[PDB]
């Protein structure tokens, strides 16, 4: 008869290196209400929310870690942003049996059940984009492929998950190349080795000066295809920069054809998920709630992800129904939750949600072309189900894809 | 008699791999608080130092730490961090508790990042700290070039990077920069075919025994070469597959390794009134059966850090502690001023830090025949090197050249 509250813990980066809090802590104070406002998920229990900002750093986090565990109410689930707060916030975690829900970590790294037995994520690794690159290039028929990197660690372990994914498809990486600040050096070897198929990781920055130096190598053309992340700006190639000697016509030429992966983020289809919303429906409520416009505030295209964490959690606790016993020191609630969420299987705001073994995320992934100047949709990959939706808008310049070897030219 | 709390924060535990290092510690620690307390130095208060098990993990080292604060005194700073993750966790988080850190052990270069680590101070000297040392042994032994070959482990390649920038507006030239993961034979051939003379090793005690092989089958050993390796590895290390071991005992032969100085060569009183010497048989007889920590030094210089940081803030407020609760912004940062101030001479010599960083002494060893015997030191403060006189000695009439 008497509802009881049930508290998460949650970390949103209001600054630092990804303010992604600015935007997702309305979302999840968006899906707290529409959870407890619906009699059939927890009828019994109340979800609430207790917070801090981060910063999106970890030596910041590590005083709101203290002031989440150590200060009444007890929390039964903890609920970082940033890759490097849940890195700290899930090894942590053991110690007072906690489940760790990301809504914005990308970290390749953070699928380690050894290190985060309890960690779950709605925002997918970055290693999301190595099986639609697998299947790219099974499409177009190239086993010969070539990377460059800038060094990152995110970088460096998407690049070695790629690895044994090609060794899968019967591909193998001929060149792998990497620079800290300038690429000077790696693509001049890219054009050495005749690396034709090549995927290039790196920041906005970064990639305005790999690009520069590819239009001064010729390395771009009928025999070259680039792979990169579709996660700059705009018109990112014709952004000024002073460090680069090369114009904006220079690298719009130097783009041209190059192919981008990008983890989908909102269902491009117009259908109802849990909540009942449509993608749309969930933009324009969340645009409301927001002091400043969209392209302001941070973290607004990852906001359907902190949405859709909630509404996990919401079921997997629904799926157990005992939890105002919850305590640091036992193990039982905890192994129960886990269950819960390992076999959570819901539509969200931001499509399908489910998560692999690692406890990450499984989603569709959009691909796109850049056909002069500009990015088009040339389809969808499924790496769960295995199915590739195609636009057939895709364009080349010897009207097919050109080839990895030195055999058709 | 109020209470001066300190946190202390080291694994302790014997089934702990490095509850060696905190435990051998310990009777340095007890010697030097002792002393301080019958002194009545910190008069009308008294050193309160409690001690928590880290364990040497992430998850239990934060959660000793946070039971530290909860359950534990209010606390004036933190006193340990010998593990390198660990140690970088708490020290990262120190300004959120305006708490001050002195480290006798953590010795990984990026604690140096005071951007990322302001609080946090280390009597110890940091693995790059052996950088500066080797380039005064190259300028005092005429060796403008250099090949490098380094372990691709982080512990070594934040060396090897360290070392460019010390190099970097000297008339030193590195030649050749080789790595390896798992063998360096590759890597050896190669320093070999560049005709590399003075090769600077950054590589553990397993990997030592690997280079000084392939060097003995390249012969990249003998009158004509020099290696310049890490000083801390175990003695007998290489006792412990194809070179036989009169084959790796020639191609060490004459190497020179470097480390930091464990405690000071000069019978000179220090600031408790015993000389290194006399506390060095003080530290022997009170450790009884647990085995001695190289670090024992480090950390009774530490506790004398700490007593002459807390005397120092003391003025500073009668200038103008007991409310203090990690709130106070304003005696974190009097504490912090006070350690910046630290100038005296310690059982590890004269005690001073640059940027939270320790200016302390480096030994340089040379193996010859069947160990390691010193032939030198270098003083980080003066930048001087002092090399010992009929110790050091080449196969050759003279010195290696470089080309
Ligand atoms: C999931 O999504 C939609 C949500 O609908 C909208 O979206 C939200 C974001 C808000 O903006 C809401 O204000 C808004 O409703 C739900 O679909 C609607 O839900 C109801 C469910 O029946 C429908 O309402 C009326 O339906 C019939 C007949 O409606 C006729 O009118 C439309 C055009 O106006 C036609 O296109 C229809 O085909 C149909 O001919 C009507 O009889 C009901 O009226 C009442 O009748 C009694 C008279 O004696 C009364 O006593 C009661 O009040 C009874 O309700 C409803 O007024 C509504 O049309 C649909 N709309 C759509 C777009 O399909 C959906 O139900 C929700 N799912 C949930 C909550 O589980
Ligand atoms: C943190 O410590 C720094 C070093 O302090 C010095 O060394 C200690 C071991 C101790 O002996 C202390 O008393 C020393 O001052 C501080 O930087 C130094 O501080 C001095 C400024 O007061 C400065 O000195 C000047 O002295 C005269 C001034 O005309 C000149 O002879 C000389 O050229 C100097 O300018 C000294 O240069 C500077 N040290 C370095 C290496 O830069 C620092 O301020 C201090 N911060 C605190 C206390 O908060
Ligand atoms: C919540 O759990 C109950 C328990 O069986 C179930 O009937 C209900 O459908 C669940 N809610 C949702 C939205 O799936």
């Amino acid at each position: 008869s008497e509802r009881r509250a049930v508290y998460i813990g949650a970390l949103f980066p209001m600054s630092g290196g990804w303010p992604g809090g600015q935007a997702c802590q309305p979302a999840v104070e968006m899906a707290l209400e529409d959870v407890n406002s619906r009699r059939d998920i927890l009828p019994d229990y109340e979800l609430k929310l207790i917070h801090h900002d981060s910063k999106c750093d970890p030596g910041q986090a590590t005083k709101y870690l203290y002031e989440l565990l150590y200060n009444d109410p007890i929390k039964i689930i903890l609920m970082p942003g940033c890759s490097s707060v849940s890195t700290l916030v899930a090894e942590a975690a053991r110690m007072w049996n906690l489940i760790v829900l990301s809504y914005g970590s990308s970290s390749p790294a953070l699928s380690n059940r050894q290190r985060f037995p309890t960690f779950f994520r709605t925002h997918p690794s970055a290693t999301l984009h190595n099986p639609t690159r697998v299947k790219l290039f099974e499409k177009w028929g190239w086993k010969k492929i070539a990377t460059i990197q800038q060094t990152t660690e995110v970088f460096t372990s998407t690049l070695d998950d790629l690895e044994e994914r090609v060794k899968e498809a019967g591909i193998e990486i001929t060149f792998r190349q990497s620079f800290f600040s300038d690429p000077a050096v790696p693509v001049k070897n890219l054009k050495r080795q005749d690396a034709r198929i090549i995927v290039g990781l790196f920041y906005e920055t970064e990639a305005r000066k790999v690009f520069c130096e590819v239009y001064k190598e010729r390395l771009f053309g009928k025999k070259y295809v680039w792979f990169l992340i579709g996660w700059y700006a705009d018109n990112w190639f014709k952004i000024y920069d002073p460090s680069i000697n090369c114009t904006v016509d220079e690298m719009t030429e130097a783009v041209e054809g190059h192919i981008t992966t990008e983890i989908v983020m909102l269902n491009p289809a117009n259908t109802r998920s849990i909540s009942n919303m449509t993608s749309q429906e969930f933009v324009e409520k969340l645009t409301k709630r927001l002091k400043r416009h969209p392209e302001e505030t941070g973290g607004f295209q990852e906001a359907p992800l902190a949405y859709d964490a909630i509404w996990a959690l919401a079921l997997a606790l629904n799926k157990t129904s005992r939890l105002e016993d919850f305590n640091y020191n036992n193990q039982t609630i905890t192994d129960q939750i886990y269950r819960a969420m390992n076999s959570s299987s819901f539509e969200g705001v931001s499509g399908h949600v489910v998560f692999d073994a690692s406890g990450s995320r499984m989603a569709w992934t959009l691909i796109e072309q850049l056909q002069g100047g500009s990015y088009k949709k040339i389809g969808y990959y499924d790496s769960t189900k295995d199915d590739l939706s195609w636009s057939k808008t895709d364009k080349w310049i010897g009207g097919s894809p050109p080839a990895d070897d030195y055999k058709d030219d | 008699s109020p209470p001066l709390s300190i946190m202390g924060l080291m694994p302790l535990t014997k089934e702990v791999a490095k509850g060696s290092i905190g435990r051998g510690v310990l009777p340095a620690v007890e010697l030097a608080i002792e002393q301080i307390r019958n002194e009545s130095l910190l008069r009308p208060y008294f050193l309160d130092l409690r001690l928590y098990d880290t364990e040497c993990d992430n998850a239990k080292g934060l959660k000793a730490f946070y039971d530290a604060i909860k359950y534990g005194p209010n606390h004036l700073m933190v006193f340990g961090g010998v593990c390198p993750s660990v140690t970088s966790i708490i020290a990262e988080s120190l300004q959120g508790w305006n708490l001050v850190q002195l480290s006798f052990a953590a010795t990984t270069p990026v604690l140096a990042d005071k951007k990322k680590y302001p609080y946090f101070f280390r009597t110890v000297p940091s693995d790059n700290a052996v950088n500066p040392a080797i380039l005064k042994l190259l300028k005092h032994y005429q060796w403008k070039r250099v090949g490098t070959l380094t372990q691709d482990v982080q512990r070594f390649s934040e060396v090897r990077n360290d070392l460019t920038g010390v190099l970097y507006g000297e008339d030193i030239e590195i030649s050749d920069t080789e790595s390896f993961s798992n063998d360096p034979c590759t890597s050896v051939k190669k320093l070999k075919g560049n005709d590399v003379r003075i090769i600077l090793g950054q590589f553990d005690q397993n990997m030592a025994a690997k280079v000084f092989c392939c060097a003995y089958e390249e012969n990249m050993y003998g009158s004509k070469y020099q290696w310049i390796i890490p000083g801390w590895y175990e003695p007998s290390w290489w006792e412990q597959s194809r070179c036989l071991r009169k084959n790796l005992l020639a191609a060490m032969e004459g190497y020179i390794g470097v480390d930091f100085e464990p405690l000071s060569s000069k019978q000179i009183k220090t600031i408790s009134g015993k000389t290194p010497q006399q506390y060095e048989r003080e530290y022997n007889n009170k450790r009884s059966g647990v085995g001695p920590s190289k670090f024992h030094g480090y950390a009774y210089d530490g506790i004398w850090v700490i007593a002459k940081t807390l005397q120092r803030a003391m003025e500073t407020l009668h200038a103008s502690i007991q409310d203090f609760n990690y709130t106070d912004h304003t005696l974190g940062r009097i504490i912090l001023n006070a350690m910046n101030e630290t100038n005296f001479f310690g059982v590890t010599g004269q005690v001073v830090f640059r940027n939270g960083e320790r200016m302390g002494t480096i030994k340089f060893t040379q193996f010859q025949d069947s160990r390691e015997v010193k032939v030198g030191e270098y003083n980080a403060v003066a930048d001087t090197l002092e090399i010992i006189n009929d110790t050091i000695r080449f196969q050759g009439s003279e010195p290696p050249k470089d080309d």
